[PDB]
C-alpha cells in the first residue's frame, strides 16, 4: 500500500506496507572499481550497489555517503533507492507513499534533501519519516521507555513517557560498529593481521558478528583470557589465513564503555544512558529502569544486557531494578515496526504529500517531523 | 653542515623550512546603558569612614526572637 | 594581619583574583581545569597535568579542561585548592595565605557544605590570619555606591537578583537560580548539532564562548526577528574557517525567558524580581525599578538590557521609571567592590579569624554570616 | 654497559649505525640481502650470502639480491642476523652487543612479533646488557630541536605522518603509509618495460633505484608538463647504455600525489595529513601548519617540497600559513636524534637490561618501550 523504506546503517531493509519480512536486505554501501586504463569487462555498471559491491569487494572502493547516517552525495542512495525499487519490489514510487527512517540531532537539511528527493526525484503520492527507536518501541508495544536505540552507525538513547517528546534526555551519539572494527583492523596489524581495505572490514565485522562478544569483567576476563589459550579461537578465513581471537572479541567492545580507546571525550555507553536518564523525573525514571528498553540491531552481542545492566546497576539504587527489554529481532524490529507502523489510522492522514511539500516547501519537514 | 660535507649521498640547495608566503564593547553602545565607574578610592574614602557596628550578626536557623538583624550594634 | 588582602573574583565560570590598594585585578582568568588527554613520551611537554594560565590558554585541544563549579557550586575542591596554590605560585601572587587577609565570594543561599569545604580549606590547608567571604551583590554595592536596589547578578552560570534597600537585607525578597550564560553555550553547542557541528570538547564550548562573545545579541523582537531570512554570518574558526551562523546569535539566549526549550520552569529571571518587587513595599518598588542593576559578563548582548526594558513594559504599570545602572568593567566592578570591601579597616567584626574557625567552623560560619 | 652506545639509523631499504659522540652513522650503506644469481650447490659460488658492502658492490651480474625489512616487516631473521654479524664485525662495529650499548629505532604499524622476534636475538644471540627500542620521528625532532610538529618520513616504503605536539604521544593521531619510492621504481621500470627496458633482477632493478635517486624529480605542473612533449634526457647506466626517461621520471612519483592508475588508490601523505589534521584541532593546526617535519631518503627530489606545497595550498584553506621543516640530511636526522637519545640520561633508565629482558621479555619490549 505504502513503502516502508529502512536505510540502515550498515546494511538496509525494505518492502511495502504491513510486510513482515525486509525485502531489500543488502549493504546500504557505495562502491566503484578503480576507473582506469583497461576497458569495460564486457560491459558492466559504474557504481556498485550492495550485494554487487559485496560481489567484487576485491576492486569496488566500498564507500559510504553516510556518515554515521549523516549521507553527503545523495545521488549515491537515491539511485541506490530507483534499483531498490526496481531491483525487490520492481514498483514505482509515485503510487505508494514512502515510509523512512531517522535519528535526532540530524541537520533538517538533510532530511529536507531527502524530501525533496522523494518529491523531484521520486514523486511519491505522500511521504514520511520517523525515528528507528519509535518503531523498536512500537514493535515492543510501548509509549513509556528508554528506547536505547543503537545503529550500526549511531547511537541515541530515547527516553519516552507515553509516547511523549523528551529530546532533551534523548542524545544523539555518532557510535558505530565501524569505528569498532577500525579499532579492531587496528589491533589487528600488531597482531600479524595487517590488512587496509574495506574488504578486510567487511570480513572482519562479519567476524565482529562471528565471535566478537561482551564479557563481563573486561580486565579479570582479559587476564583470564590472556591465559585461556583454548579461548584464542581461530577460523579459516575466506582466504588461506586463518584467525586467532580470544580478548579480540571482547577486548574490542570495551572502546564502548570506555572512549579512553578511542580518545571520544565522552563517557562510557551504560553510564551515557545513565547520564541521559539523569536528566529527568527520577521517579518516572524508576519506570524507565524497568523500562530498560535495549534496541538497535548493534546490541545482538553475548553477554551485552548484563554487562550495561549490572553497570547502571552498580549506578542504581537496590530498589531501582534494571528489566532489559531486548528481542534478538530488535534489527528486524525497525523496519517491522515501521511496516506495521503504515497500517496505522492515523498515519493513514498524517502524510507529505506532493503538494504539500511544493506548497510548504523543505520547511514543512520541521512540523512534519514526528 | 660538516656532515654535509662528509656526507656524499647529501645533495643541496634546499630551501629546508618549505612554507607557504602567507601574508597578513557593543554593549556600551546602547540606547539606554550607562557604565559608570564609583571612583573606587572616593566612593571608597566616603563609606570607609562610615563606621559599621556588629554584635553577633547570627541568623542560619537561630530559633529565639523571631525578627534579627545583621550589623547589630553601632559604630 | 596587616598585609595588604588578597581580593579575588571567584565568579562561578571567570574567577579573577588580585589585592586591595590596587583598583585593577592583576590576575585575571575564567574557570577551567585542564588534563592532558594525550600521552607523552618524548620530552618537549611541561608537565603538572592540572594547567592554569598559559599551558591551559594554549593546549585547549590537549588538555580535558574542566569547569568544577557546578552552577558555582564545586565539588572538586582539591582541584580548586591547586588553583589557588596556582594563586600562591609565583605566576600570581608568590605569597601564603598566613601572610595575607584574603577575601573570596559567594552566592545565596548555597549549601552549606561547600561554605564548610571552603572554610577547611583556607583555615586548614591554607592558614588565613583573618577572612570573610560574602554575596557578590555587595561587591556590585560598592561598584554602584548604591545601597538601594535589587541586585541583579547573572553571571556565567548562575543567574541571581538581590533585592537590598539601603544596605537591609530581605532574603524572602532575595531569589537565586543557579543558571545562566553557559548554559546559553550549552544551547550555542546544541544549535551546532541542530546543524551538525560535533564540538563537544571543552575547548570546542570555548570556542562557542567565543563565538557567544563574539556574535550573539538580543533582537527585541521575539517572532519578528526569529521567522525572518537570516543572512547566516559567517564565523571565522580558530583556523579562520568560515561557518554560518543563522538566527542563533540571537535566538540563543531567549532560552533565559522560555526554559521549556530545554525543558525547565522559570519566568524569566527579571520576571522573578518582579516577584521580588511584588514581594517589596509598593511606593519603595519605584525605587528598585531606578535600581537596575546589571551585573555578570552574561549580559553582555547587544539589544539586551533593552529587550528586558521591553520586558518591564510588558509586566511593569505606567511611569514606575527604571534607570539602567551599567557597569564599565561589570567583571572587575564585583573585584574592585571586593578590594573596596577588603580596604575596609573597621572589617574586625565582619572578618573571621582563624581561632573562630577552629573554636566552631561550620557553626560560627553559618553563624555569623546570613 | 657504561661504554659509547651504538647510535643505529635503522630502516627497511637503508639502515645504517654509528655511535653517541660521532656525527655521522660512521658506516653508511643500505638495507639488502646479497645472494648469488647462480646454484650454490657446486663449489666455487657465491656461497655464505653475507654480501654487503663492497661484496655486494663487487659482482653485479651474479647477485640476486633480497630485502628483508618490507614497509617496517621483516621477515629475514636470519639474512638480518649475518648483516647483524657484518656490522658486528670489525668493518663497521668493530665491538661486540656486550661491550657497547645499542639503541633500537622504529616507527609505527610495527607489530609487536617483529620486536620480540628482533629483541630475542639482540637479547639471546647478541646480548646488550643495555638496550632501547624507540621510535623515529622522536629522533628527527631531536635533529631538528623542536618538539611540537607534523612530522613525516620518507623511507623506502616507510611514510608516517603523524602530528607530534611537545613529545605528546598521541596514537589516535597516527596516520601512517606503507609504500614510497620502492613499488614507485618498480613501476617505472614497467614504463621501461613499456618502451623495451627490462630491469627483472635485483641489482639489475638496483641500478634503476639508482636513477631514482640520481634521475628521477617532481615536475611541479605534472599533468602540464605530461601534455607539454617531453625531450627524454639520456641516461648512461654503469655498462653506459643510452636510456632516454622523460616523463617517466616525474611520472611515477608524482603518481603518488595521483595514485590514479595504480590500482592501490593510495593517497599521497598530504591527504593523508589532512586526516590528521582532521584528528587534531583548529588552534593546534593552525601552529601545527608551521610545524611539519619531514624525514626518511624518498624526501630527496628536484621540486619535491615545493610540488607538495602546491599541494597543500590547493588542499588548505586561505590564512593558513604552513611551514614544512625539511633539512638535507632527513636520513641522518634519525641517527642523529639518535646521538642526541643517547646523550640523555632519562635513555639510561628508559633502556631494558638483559637482565630485565630476562624477567619479562615481550610485556618488557611494550611496556619499558617508553
Ligand atoms: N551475532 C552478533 N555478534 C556481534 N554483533 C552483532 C551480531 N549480530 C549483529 N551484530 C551487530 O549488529 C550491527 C548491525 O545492526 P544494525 O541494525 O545496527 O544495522 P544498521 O545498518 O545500523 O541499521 P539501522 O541504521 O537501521 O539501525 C553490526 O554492527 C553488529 O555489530
Ligand atoms: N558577550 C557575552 N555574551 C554572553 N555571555 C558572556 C559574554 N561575556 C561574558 N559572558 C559570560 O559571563 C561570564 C562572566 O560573568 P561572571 O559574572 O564572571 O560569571 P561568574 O561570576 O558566574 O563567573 C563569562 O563566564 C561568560 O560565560
Ligand atoms: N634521491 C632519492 N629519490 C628517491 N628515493 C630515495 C632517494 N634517496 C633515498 N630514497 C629512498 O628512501 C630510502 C631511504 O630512506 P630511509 O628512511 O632510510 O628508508 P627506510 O627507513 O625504509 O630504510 C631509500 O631506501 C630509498 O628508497
Amino acid at each position: 500500500a505504502a513503502l516502508v523504506v529502512d536505510n540502515g546503517s550498515g546494511m538496509c531493509k525494505a518492502g511495502f506496507a504491513g510486510d513482515d519480512a525486509p525485502r531489500a536486505v543488502f549493504p546500504s554501501i557505495v562502491g566503484r572499481p578503480r576507473h582506469q586504463g583497461v576497458m569495460v569487462g564486457m560491459g558492466q555498471k559504474d557504481s556498485y550497489v550492495g550485494d554487487e559491491a559485496q560481489s567484487k569487494r576485491g576492486i569496488l572502493t566500498l564507500k559510504y555517503p553516510i556518515e554515521h547516517g549523516i549521507v553527503t552525495n545523495w545521488d549515491d542512495m537515491e539511485k541506490i533507492w530507483h534499483h531498490t525499487f526496481y531491483n525487490e519490489l520492481r514498483v514505482a514510487p509515485e503510487e505508494h507513499p514512502v515510509l523512512l527512517t531517522e535519528a535526532p540531532l540530524n541537520p533538517k537539511a538533510n532530511r529536507e534533501k531527502m524530501t525533496q528527493i522523494m518529491f523531484e526525484t521520486f514523486n511519491t503520492p505522500a511521504m514520511y519519516v520517523a525515528i528507528q527507536a519509535v518503531l523498536s518501541l512500537y514493535a515492543s508495544g510501548r509509549t513509556t521507555g528508554i528506547v536505547m536505540d543503537s545503529g550500526d552507525g549511531v547511537t541515541h538513547t530515547v527516553p519516552i513517557y507515553e509516547g511523549y517528546a523528551l529530546p532533551h534526555a534523548i542524545l544523539r551519539l555518532d557510535l558505530a560498529g565501524r569505528d569498532l572494527t577500525d579499532y579492531l583492523m587496528k589491533i589487528l596489524t600488531e597482531r600479524g593481521y595487517s590488512f587496509t581495505t574495506t574488504a578486510e572490514r567487511e570480513i572482519v565485522r562479519d567476524i565482529k558478528e562471528k565471535l566478537c562478544y561482551v564479557a563481563l569483567d573486561f580486565e579479570q576476563e582479559m587476564a583470564t583470557a590472556a591465559s585461556s589459550s583454548s579461548l584464542e579461537k581461530s577460523y579459516e578465513l575466506p582466504d588461506g589465513q586463518v584467525i586467532t581471537i580470544g580478548n579480540e572479541r571482547f577486548r574490542c567492545p570495551e572502546a564502548l564503555f570506555q572512549p579512553s580507546f578511542l580518545g571520544m571525550e565522552s563517557c562510557g555507553i551504560h553510564e551515557t544512558t545513565f547520564n541521559s536518564i539523569m536528566k529527568c523525573d527520577v521517579d518516572i525514571r524508576k519506570d524507565l529502569y524497568a523500562n530498560t528498553v535495549l534496541s538497535g540491531g548493534t546490541t545482538m552481542y553475548p553477554g551485552i544486557a548484563d554487562r550495561m545492566q549490572k553497570e547502571i546497576t552498580a549506578l542504581a539504587p537496590s530498589t531501582m531494578k534494571i528489566k532489559i527489554i531486548a528481542p534478538p529481532e530488535r534489527k528486524y524490529s525497525v523496519w517491522i515496526g515501521g511496516s506495521i507502523l503504515a497500517s496505522l489510522s492515523t498515519f493513514q492522514q498524517m502524510w507529505i504529500s506532493k503538494q504539500e511539500y511544493d506548497e510548504s516547501g523543505p520547511s514543512i519537514v520541521h512540523r512534519k517531523c514526528f | 653542515d660538516p656532515k654535509y660535507a662528509d656526507l656524499p649521498g647529501i645533495a643541496r640547495n634546499e630551501p629546508d623550512v618549505y612554507e607557504t608566503s602567507d601574508l597578513p564593547q557593543e554593549e556600551l553602545t546602547s540606547t539606554s546603558v550607562e557604565h559608570i565607574i564609583v571612583n573606587p578610592n572616593a566612593a571608597y574614602d566616603k563609606f570607609k569612614d562610615k563606621r559599621v557596628g556588629t554584635k553577633g550578626l547570627d541568623f542560619s536557623d537561630r530559633i529565639g526572637k523571631t525578627k534579627r538583624t545583621g550589623y547589630e550594634s553601632g559604630e | 594581619i596587616a598585609n595588604q588582602p588578597v581580593v579575588i573574583d571567584n565568579g562561578s565560570g571567570v574567577i579573577k583574583a588580585g589585592f586591595a590598594g590596587d583598583q585593577i585585578p592583576k590576575y585575571c582568568f575564567p574557570n577551567y581545569v585542564g588534563r592532558p588527554k594525550h600521552v607523552r613520551v618524548m620530552a618537549g611537554a611541561l608537565e603538572g597535568d592540572i594547567f592554569i594560565g598559559p599551558k591551559a590558554e594554549e593546549h585547549r585541544g590537549l588538555l580535558s579542561i574542566r569547569y568544577p563549579m557546578e552552577h558555582g557550586i564545586v565539588k572538586d575542591w582539591n582541584d580548586m585548592e591547586r588553583i589557588w596554590q596556582y594563586v600562591y605560585s609565583k605566576d600570581q601572587l608568590q605569597t601564603f595565605s598566613e601572610e595575607h587577609p584574603v577575601l573570596l565570594t559567594e552566592a545565596p543561599l548555597n549549601p552549606r557544605k561547600n561554605r564548610e569545604r571552603a572554610a577547611e580549606v583556607f583555615f586548614e590547608t591554607f592558614n588565613v590570619p583573618a577572612l570573610f567571604i560574602s554575596m557578590q551583590a555587595v561587591l556590585s554595592l560598592y561598584a554602584t555606591g548604591r545601597t538601594t536596589g535589587v541586585v541583579l547578578d547573572s553571571g556565567d552560570g548562575v543567574t541571581h537578583a538581590v533585592p537590598i534597600y539601603e544596605g537591609f537585607a530581605m532574603p524572602h525578597s532575595i531569589m537565586r537560580i543557579d543558571i545562566a550564560g553557559r548554559d546559553v553555550s550549552r544551547f550555542l553547542r546544541l544549535y551546532l548539532r541542530k546543524e551538525g557541528y560535533d564540538f563537544h570538547s571543552s575547548s570546542e564550548f570555548e570556542i562557542v564562548k567565543a563565538i557567544k562573545e563574539r556574535a550573539c545579541y538580543l533582537s527585541i523582537n521575539p517572532q519578528k526577528d526569529e521567522t525572518l531570512e537570516t543572512e547566516k554570518a559567517q564565523y571565522y574558526l580558530p583556523d579562520g574557517s568560515t561557518i554560518e551562523i543563522g538566527p542563533s546569535r540571537f535566538r540563543a539566549p531567549e532560552l533565559l525567558f522560555r526554559p521549556d526549550l530545554i525543558g525547565e520552569e522559570s519566568e524569566g529571571i527579571h520576571e522573578v524580581l518582579v516577584f521580588a518587587i511584588q514581594k517589596s513595599d509598593m511606593d519603595l518598588r519605584r525605587t528598585l525599578f531606578s535600581n537596575i542593576v546589571l551585573s555578570g559578563g552574561s549580559t553582555l548582548f547587544k539589544g539586551f538590557g533593552d529587550r528586558l526594558l521591553s520586558e518591564v513594559k510588558k509586566l511593569a504599570p505606567k511611569d514606575v521609571k527604571i534607570r539602567i545602572s551599567a557597569p564599565q568593567e561589570r567583571l572587575y566592578s564585583t573585584w574592585i567592590g571586593g578590594s573596596i570591601l577588603a580596604s575596609l579597616d573597621t572589617f574586625k567584626k565582619m572578618w573571621v579569624s582563624k581561632k573562630e574557625y577552629e573554636e566552631d567552623g561550620a557553626r560560627s560560619i553559618h553563624r555569623k554570616t546570613f
